[PDB]
């Protein structure tokens, strides 16, 4: 909630969406947020950051992706 | 008359503005927009900035090589093979970005509305 961070997600259609995520959110939770906003079922979603796959069970922080509030990662669906 | 023009446009109340082109003036104060990344949707006229290219010293958000968006300032542009590149400075350093890598936050785009808003 209060300490959430902005991320971007590029979908297969070329649309980029934003999400607010907790440093602690799991990848599954990120996929649920993408479903909730954009309608893509989690079973279709495979997320990557900078060419590396994001595993179910990890947070973005488990990948050292979230920085300060100045820099916002772009995740990509593949 | 706006058909065919390059613009930067958002599709949500608090969203970011993305580069694209108007392909049609449609009903109810909306315009069909083809975004440069291939997304097409109808957008409200109030959410369109008719600025092409984004002017010097505009504060923008740009996608760096490391796959982070962050703020920068436009310092130049280059047209090569029909494509536009922006020179944007971040933390004192300039790099070149494709047009489609340069977006505007709500605040950044609101700064441009008085001069470049449609309508």
């Amino acid at each position: 909630g209060p300490g959430s961070m902005l991320i971007f997600v590029k979908t297969l259609t070329g649309k980029t969406i934003t999400l607010e995520v907790e440093p602690s959110d799991t990848i599954e939770n990120v996929k649920a947020k993408i479903q909730d906003k954009e309608g893509i079922p989690p079973d279709q979603q495979r997320l990557a950051f900078a060419g590396k796959s994001l595993e179910d069970g990890r947070t973005l922080s488990d990948y050292n992706i979230l920085k300060d509030s100045k820099r916002h990662p772009l995740l990509r669906l593949r | 008359s706006f058909v065919g023009l390059r613009v930067v446009a958002k599709w949500s109340s608090n969203g970011y503005f993305y580069s694209g082109k108007i392909t049609r003036d449609v009903g109810a104060g909306k315009y069909k927009l083809l975004f440069d990344d291939g997304y097409e949707c109808d957008v409200l006229g109030k959410d369109i900035l008719l600025c092409d290219p984004i002017p010097l010293d505009t504060e923008v958000t740009a996608l760096s090589e490391d796959e982070y968006f962050s703020a920068g300032v436009v310092k130049g542009h280059r047209k090569e093979s029909g494509e536009l590149y922006y020179s944007i400075e971040k933390e004192g350093q300039r790099k070149w970005y494709k047009r489609m890598a340069v977006i505007l936050s709500l605040e950044q785009g609101n700064r441009l509305r008085e001069q470049y808003g449609l309508g």
